[PDB]
């Protein structure tokens, strides 16, 4: 007997949670931009330490 | 203590002071290390040296004349110092072998002995002078791919690929008549210098130097040079600042005096009226710090520089300092503005009213090249007294509240966190 009520609250939950899942992918890639573009150079030290 | 400019085609500035015992005469050019490309870098550092080379300075010591020079960004200088009844011999030394017959200084044996002395100054600088080679990397990472980032000494491989053909190529384009100011400070009248210059027809030829393709631009970045065999950690950090002839010039200098400088081993330094010193001294987070406000004709840099030996609590020293910067926007008090007014007038007075006429010749030559005339100490004191609390909060919310930073460090900097954990500290999130 809950069948028509169930599919109407399933509409509100899926729309909300899909727009929260898409925004978390954008937010993660902005805060992770400095680590993916970090660089590294090696010059060997002069050897009598 | 009044300044006098008089252009007969050549700008001649002079501040007389008849209570001095010496007198300086030199020429200051308006092209510095920010007028070079990355292949002739540090070529002005080889023009200072060969002016101070041993065969050139032996000739000056036979008449009682001392030589001095200085290479920076936006200007260079070549000063000749003497006794106040002997300034006509000072012009004749600048005229010969620097202006007119400047060919015998650029020999093959005098150049080769000089270059291998400049090659060992920059090599000892790169291994020993840690608070000054970190501040150089702060200019190198904040203005990258832009004129304002080349080091004033040059680098070790840009100095090795430098031949004698490169120096006259630099002098032909930059030591011109309109890019030049002739200064004289100390015990010397303004009119005896002007007549003695135009007693001959001292001049130069062309003018209209090259016109500086790329402008200056700030970029948020960081550079890390970790060295685990050094016993300390050195760190600098800054934001964009106020340039020369900016309307917030004295307002940015007053803000750095609010936080000032510190030395942990001086007892009177630990008693200053700085609110940051309550958190520092509880666990002894550093050895020293100092706040600065650099300014050029393009932009500026506002920040601080530290050196610590507590290598496991580095992230608390950065956290507590950047939290106090937030208070300039939201909750700065009126007794902190009045304390920094008195200390700024004392710091400006000891730089512009010292006893060295060589020091006052680099200061006078820069302000006449970039503005045409000098600003008095009475007019600068009148401007500092008229700053309010509202002007500091209007400057701070524009320049430091939620803005990008530039970081540089060396030593045991493993405890220094990455960029976004430091970048988020530029807004308190309590306003
Ligand atoms: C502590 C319990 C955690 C539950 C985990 C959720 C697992 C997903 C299954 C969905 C069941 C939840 C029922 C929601 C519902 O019926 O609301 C429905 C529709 O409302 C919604 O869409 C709510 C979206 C649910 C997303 C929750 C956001 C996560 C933020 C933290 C939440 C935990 C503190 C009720 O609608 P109405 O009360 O306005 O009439």
């Amino acid at each position: 007997p809950e069948h028509d009520e169930r599919k109407r609250l399933g509409l509100k939950t899926v729309i909300i949670l899909s727009s929260l899942y898409l925004l978390s992918i954008w937010v993660k890639k902005f805060k992770w931009a400095g680590i993916k573009t970090r660089k590294f150079v090696f010059n060997p030290p002069k050897p009598r330490k | 203590a009044e300044v006098t400019q008089l252009s007969n085609g050549i700008v001649v500035a002079t501040e007389h002071n008849p209570s001095a015992h010496t007198a300086s005469v030199g020429v200051v050019f308006g092209s510095g290390a920010a007028n070079e490309n990355p292949y002739n870098n540090g070529v002005s550092n080889l023009w200072k040296n060969i002016f101070l080379s041993k065969e050139n300075s032996a000739v000056a010591a036979k008449e009682g004349l001392a030589l001095s020079s200085n290479i920076s960004r936006d200007f260079q200088s070549y000063i000749v110092s003497s006794l106040p009844g002997s300034t006509d011999k000072s012009l004749d030394f600048l005229n010969q072998s620097f202006i007119q017959q400047k060919a015998n200084l650029l020999s093959s044996s005098n150049f080769e002995a000089t270059k291998k002395s400049v090659l060992k100054q920059v090599q000892d600088f790169e291994e020993n002078d840690h608070p000054n080679r970190v501040l150089e990397h702060l200019h190198s990472t904040a203005f990258q791919n832009t004129p304002l980032s080349l080091p004033t000494r040059g680098t070790l491989e840009s100095l090795e690929n430098l031949v004698v053909a490169d120096l006259e190529s630099f002098a032909n384009n930059h030591f011109l008549n309109s890019n030049a100011v002739v200064v004289g400070t100390g015990n010397i009248k303004h009119e005896d210098l002007v007549n003695s210059i135009e007693s001959k027809n001292l001049s130069l030829q062309t003018g209209t130097k090259p016109v500086l393709k790329k402008k200056a631009a700030f970029l948020g970045s960081e550079v890390r040079l970790r060295d685990d065999t050094l016993p300390k950690a050195w760190i600098s950090l800054a934001v964009e600042g106020e340039p020369v002839n900016s309307p917030n010039y004295f307002v940015a200098k007053l803000a750095a005096q609010i936080f000032g400088s510190y030395n942990a081993f001086e007892p009177a330094s630990r008693l200053q009226g700085i609110k940051l010193l309550d958190n520092i001294q509880e666990y002894q987070l550093c050895d020293n710090f100092n706040h600065f406000s650099l300014s050029y004709k393009d932009s500026g840099l506002w920040g601080f520089s530290t050196a610590t030996r507590n290598v496991t609590m580095i992230d608390d020293l950065i956290h507590f300092t950047l939290k106090q910067w937030n208070r300039l926007t939201i909750s700065v008090t009126d007794t902190e503005v009045e304390r920094a007014k008195s200390l700024l007038k004392l710091q400006l007075g000891q730089l512009y009213e010292s006893g060295n006429p060589v020091n006052d010749a680099n200061l006078l030559g820069a302000e006449v090249l970039i503005k045409g005339s000098k600003l008095s100490l009475g007019e600068a004191f009148k401007k500092i007294d008229a700053i309010t609390v509202k002007d500091v909060k209007a400057w701070a919310g524009k320049r430091l509240w939620d803005q990008d930073i530039a970081i540089a460090g060396t030593g045991q900097i493993e405890g220094l966190l990455d960029y976004m954990r430091i970048r988020s500290d530029m807004s308190m999130m309590r306003w």
